[PDB]
């Protein structure tokens, strides 16, 4: 559901 | 049922203009495998830092970030060990084997 690009 | 070994390593990136260049998915409350809770390396950007370096796979988990552990933790808190970083940054994964 929760997708972070860093 | 079987077992299921992984290699695990330490990989040293150094951010570019646009960071780290991948992104994560999973954690507690947000399973990018049904039963698992683990962070994982979704996808790598081409040309960016992660690439470049080259050891770093889509596939991968995330175990720590420099000395913040991401085991059983939620993807919020993964996330913000992320932010909380330098432009050098070490990271522990565990690869499929």
């Amino acid at each position: 559901y929760l997708v972070t690009s860093v | 049922r079987k077992p299921v070994s992984e290699k695990i390593m330490e990989i040293k990136l150094i951010k570019g203009p646009k960071g780290l260049g991948f992104s994560i998915a999973g954690g507690v409350g947000n399973q990018h495998i049904p039963g698992d809770n683990s962070i994982y390396v979704t996808k790598i950007i081409e040309g960016g830092a992660a690439h470049k370096d080259g050891k770093l796979q889509i596939g991968d988990k995330l175990l720590a970030v420099n000395n913040v552990c991401l085991e059983e933790v939620t993807h919020e808190e993964a996330v913000t060990a992320l932010k909380n970083t330098s432009d050098f940054v070490y990271l522990k994964v565990a690869k499929p084997t």
